């Protein structure tokens, strides 16, 4: 039974027509934000005399 | 404990108001312009 039973072809369309846009571009932008804390002071405790 | 000079006192709160207050948040970008 040995024969050709299917075939697959490569062809493709010409977008003259522009039918097909494939990916698209759009810009974008992320913005991160960093507060600065505060931190525990050291301290000197002198005397006031 | 100074005197206060109470006779005509006139208060503006506006030369006051923090820097951050007297325009908008600046982080704002056109991404077009930058890429």
């Amino acid at each position: 039974d040995l024969a050709v039973i299917g075939f697959e072809l490569d062809t493709r369309f010409t977008n003259t027509n522009r039918r097909q846009r494939g990916h698209l571009l759009q810009t974008r932008a992320l913005q991160f934000r960093h507060p600065i804390p505060m931190h525990a002071p050291v301290t000197l405790p002198m005397d006031t005399m | 404990v100074s005197d206060a000079e109470d006779k005509n006192v006139n208060l503006d709160v506006g030369k006051e108001l923090p820097e951050q207050l007297k325009d908008d948040e600046d982080g704002k970008v056109n991404p077009c312009d930058e890429v």
